[PDB]
């Protein structure tokens, strides 16, 4: 085996869901009821960059799809991009640190810092159909901890 | 004259350019029961202070000249408060028989914009998770009237609070809608009210911090002495003994670990034997105690005697170890 | 021009309440580039010849989205907003569909909202964003089945003008459909728009501190080059979850340091065992040689619940 990763659906505080539209961007809405499989589906994997009882390093990606999210600096200031892979390769154990994440699982609700850029979460704004996207500010107005419900 | 030395380590600490109001100690002369402070017996309340300095001086007050240091009743009312009042400051209670002064330093703080300061901030504990909770503007009482209608802003870091996710500003209330992790940080409130046709500025910050539910707090879990992992130790093997103990978060709990070799405080005869101490504490404030045991060569009669590792805190706890 | 893709989002809405086809993917109300805008129309897959313009008075264009109000049952259908710059053009659908204002239609607009029980959590009132343009702070009225929840309600707060209901402390009782209800206030006129959420509660998950079983200082040994090893790790109950069986020597962490292919770890074994119990395991092998004779080596075991590590002695 390479890495035990797992299949899994992330949702938001406010409940929007987290579904895909590009492979340029990721989006947090609302699914009616007749929508829900809309959602995108990750396959979590622990990559193992930083030993912590707090943070438990993890690279996520997209399954049934090539697609891993990776933090990187458009224009000196972090921001979240999907990067394509060969799937010759992953997924892969000490992941290159653009594509690892952190996750602070608290009480079932759970953060994803970034390894890249410290102090740096994967966050969503309160509107709508506005992307996720990697955060700076923790608590404020954009919502940066989600619940996962795993899945089969 | 009855004089006690300045309350040197209780210290004082107020914001430059907005009003104080300094209450003069009686916890010291208690004095304060079935009505309040008796200035019945004609007991004069004298101010005066001295500055970083080497002199006292009578307070002027009325011609500051906005009344700026005038105490109105049984205490002192800056408005506004100035750097230049930083020092010692005295009061004391005359009768023909009676005397007692006391003094207390009065630092005054310059503030940042971004309200940085070297001013102390309150610990603010606030339950994961809850319900809703909140927090009141802490120090606002009694500054002005229930006839004027204040305007008041809360404050993350310098980022204003307005459309937070789970954070809402009430009039003097900060109400958090479900306490998470993400709400730690100092907060600060600021308060403004006119007077005598003025602005005046109160500016007060406290820190809150994200802890553990009363929903969870449950008896200490002794994890270390599970019998899963049974300790065997053959004729003088150098033994070592880990007890590691979970305690949920209470704030009056005071979480207690000690070995029991058979109830009383280990070293029976020659027994050589010493503690190693460590600790660990959760993101939540959860503490997590941990004890060990370095053993010499293991006598005859130790295997067959038994030992056990304990725990209590508002609840108790046991667990038996195994050779 | 180019017919780039149909709409995610499918809206099933209510009859007799108003309605938001916003060009799909085209717009976000981000309007930074609209000095001179770029020509829009919209016009349904059957229906074309439409501005659209409108059956009766009922539809028109605002800021880069076509309403319905009322929206009429009838009114479903698909429709294809558009877009130029001579430089480019394309296309793109929102499905739709209305039903009848009947109890009975409910189920079908839900929208699954989640929280797991025993814990407070909150129902958020979906789609509500082009029409909370205002600044009377979201008077909505949340129902949970046909009973109004006021104030004077200890087990639902409704925050005070926004969108969240707040389930103080979740029960099995309180799963079910509930209502959110924006009284609208266009030109004058007051209208109602509703929206079912549906509540799913979840159990909290297991998660054991688990204990190691294999601390034994490696009693065989002979250089026989083939190394047996396994971390056994206690679960009390079965949560082979965020559970990681990581070995590492204490620093070498057992891969991409230590081996060039000269040491590894293969699969894993989530043996079950016994009933009630659930357990896993790990092996590190040194497939054909154990050579340099010496190394501090140490199972890491990890999940949210605990970081553990363990080491042993010389060997034979
Ligand atoms: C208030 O009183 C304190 C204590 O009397 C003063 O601090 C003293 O200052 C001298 C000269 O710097 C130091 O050598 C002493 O050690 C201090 N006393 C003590 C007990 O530490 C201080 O000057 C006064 N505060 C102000 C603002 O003047
Ligand atoms: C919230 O306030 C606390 C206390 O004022 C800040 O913690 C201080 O941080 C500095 C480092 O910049 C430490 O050297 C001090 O020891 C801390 N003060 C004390 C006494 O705890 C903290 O920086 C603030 N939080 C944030 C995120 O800004
Ligand atoms: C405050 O202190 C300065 C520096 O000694 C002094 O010059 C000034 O007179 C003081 N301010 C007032 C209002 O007297
Ligand atoms: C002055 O004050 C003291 C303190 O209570 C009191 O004992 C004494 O009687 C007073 N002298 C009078 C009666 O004026
Ligand atoms: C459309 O045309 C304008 C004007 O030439 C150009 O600035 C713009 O980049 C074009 N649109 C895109 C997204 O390229
Ligand atoms: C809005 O909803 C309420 C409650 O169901 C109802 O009484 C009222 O008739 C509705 N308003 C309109 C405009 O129909």
């Amino acid at each position: 085996a390479p890495v035990r990763s797992l299949n899994c659906t992330l949702r938001d505080s406010q409940q929007k869901s987290l579904v895909m539209s590009g492979p340029y961007e990721l989006k947090a809405l609302h699914l009616q009821g007749q929508d829900m499989e809309q959602q995108v589906v990750f396959s979590m994997s622990f990559v193992q960059g930083e030993e912590s009882n707090d943070k438990i390093p993890v690279a996520l990606g997209l399954k049934e799809k090539n697609l891993y999210l990776s933090c990187v600096l458009k224009d000196d200031k972090p921001t979240l991009q999907l990067e394509s892979v060969d799937p010759k390769n992953y997924p892969k154990k000490k992941m290159e640190k653009r594509f690892v994440f952190n996750k602070i699982e608290i009480n079932n609700k759970l953060e994803f810092e970034s390894a890249q850029f410290p102090n740096w979460y994967i966050s969503t704004s309160q509107a709508e159909n506005m992307p996720v996207f990697l955060g700076g500010t923790k608590g404020g107005q954009d919502i940066t901890d989600f619940t996962m419900q795993f899945v089969s | 004259c009855d004089d006690w030395g300045l309350d040197t380590m209780r210290q004082i600490q107020v914001f430059e350019d907005e009003p104080a109001r300094i209450k003069c100690p009686l916890f010291e002369h208690f004095l304060k029961f079935n009505y309040s402070t008796a200035h019945s017996a004609g007991l004069t309340l004298i101010w005066y202070w001295t500055r970083q300095d080497r002199d006292l001086e009578e307070p002027i007050n009325f011609r500051l000249p906005e009344n700026r240091i005038s105490k109105e009743k049984d205490v002192l009312w800056f408005r506004p408060t100035l750097l230049n009042d930083t020092g010692n400051y005295t009061c004391m209670l005359r009768n023909t028989t009676y005397c007692s002064k006391v003094a207390f330093p009065l630092e005054v703080v310059q503030k940042d914009s971004c309200f940085n300061s070297p001013m102390k901030l309150p610990v603010h504990k606030l339950y994961i998770e809850y319900g809703i909770q909140r927090i009141t503007c802490p120090n606002v009482d009694g500054y002005f009237p229930s006839s004027v209608k204040p305007t008041i802003t809360w404050y993350m870091g310098c980022y204003k609070i307005q459309n937070f996710n789970n954070v809402i500003p009430e009039g003097m209330n900060l109400s958090f809608l479900i306490a998470l992790i993400s709400n730690n940080g100092n907060y600060t409130c600021v308060v403004t009210y006119p007077e005598n046709g003025r602005t005046f500025h109160l500016t007060r910050t406290l820190t809150v911090k994200v802890v553990g539910s009363p929903k969870n707090a449950v008896p200490p879990v002794i994890h270390s002495p599970n019998d899963h992992v049974v300790y065997e130790k053959e004729p003088g093997e150098e033994l070592l003994i880990p007890c590691t103990v979970y305690f949920s978060f209470l704030m009056d709990s005071r979480n207690e670990v000690w070995w029991t070799i058979d109830g009383k405080k280990p070293d029976d005869i020659t027994i050589d034997v010493t503690i190693n101490e460590s600790i660990s504490h959760s993101r939540t404030e959860d503490e997590t105690r941990t004890q060990i045991l370095s053993i010499k060569k293991v006598t005859s009669e130790d295997l067959k005697r038994s030992y056990v590792c304990h725990a209590r805190s508002a609840k108790g706890e046991v667990a038996k170890a195994a050779k | 021009c180019r017919f780039r893709g149909r709409h995610y989002k499918r809206e099933f809405r209510l009859e007799g309440e108003p309605v938001a086809l916003r060009c799909p993917q085209v717009p976000y109300w981000l309007w930074a580039s609209v000095s001179p805008r770029i020509n829009l129309t919209w016009h349904k897959n059957d229906s074309a010849r439409t501005v659209p313009g409108e059956e009766e008075t009922r539809m028109w264009a605002q800021d880069g989205a076509l309403w319905l109000l009322p929206a009429l049952q009838e009114d479903s259908g698909t429709y294809v907003c558009t877009t130029r710059n001579a430089s480019y053009c394309d296309k793109m659908s929102i499905e739709l569909r209305v039903f009848e204002n009947t109890d009975a239609f409910l189920p079908f607009i839900s929208y699954p909202q989640i929280l797991t029980l025993s814990t407070s959590g909150v129902l958020v009132c979906p789609d509500l964003s082009e029409f909370t343009r205002d600044k009377t702070d979201v008077k909505i009225q949340w129902y949970k089945d046909s009973l109004l929840l006021d104030k004077d309600n200890e087990k639902f707060l409704s925050v005070r003008g926004t969108t969240h209901l707040l389930v103080h402390d979740v029960a099995l009782e309180d799963a079910g459909y509930y209502r959110c209800v924006l009284t609208f206030a266009h030109e004058g006129q007051q209208y109602n728009i509703t929206r079912s959420i549906e509540l799913r509660i979840k159990k909290k998950k297991e998660e054991t501190i688990p204990v190691i079983i294999s601390p034994l200082k490696t009693i065989s040994a002979s250089l026989g080059s083939r190394l047996t090893i396994p971390c056994k790790v206690f679960l009390g109950t079965g949560t082979p979850l965020t559970t990681m069986l990581w070995w590492t020597a204490n620093d070498t962490h057992i891969e991409s340091a230590y081996p060039g292919g000269r040491v590894t770890e293969g699969p894993r074994q989530e043996y079950s065992e016994n009933n009630e119990n659930y357990i896993e395991v790990p092996l590190i092998f040194d497939p054909v040689t154990r050579e340099d004779l010496h190394m501090d080596f140490k199972c890491v075991v990890h999940n949210t619940l605990s970081f553990q590590t363990l080491r042993t002695t010389v060997k034979e």
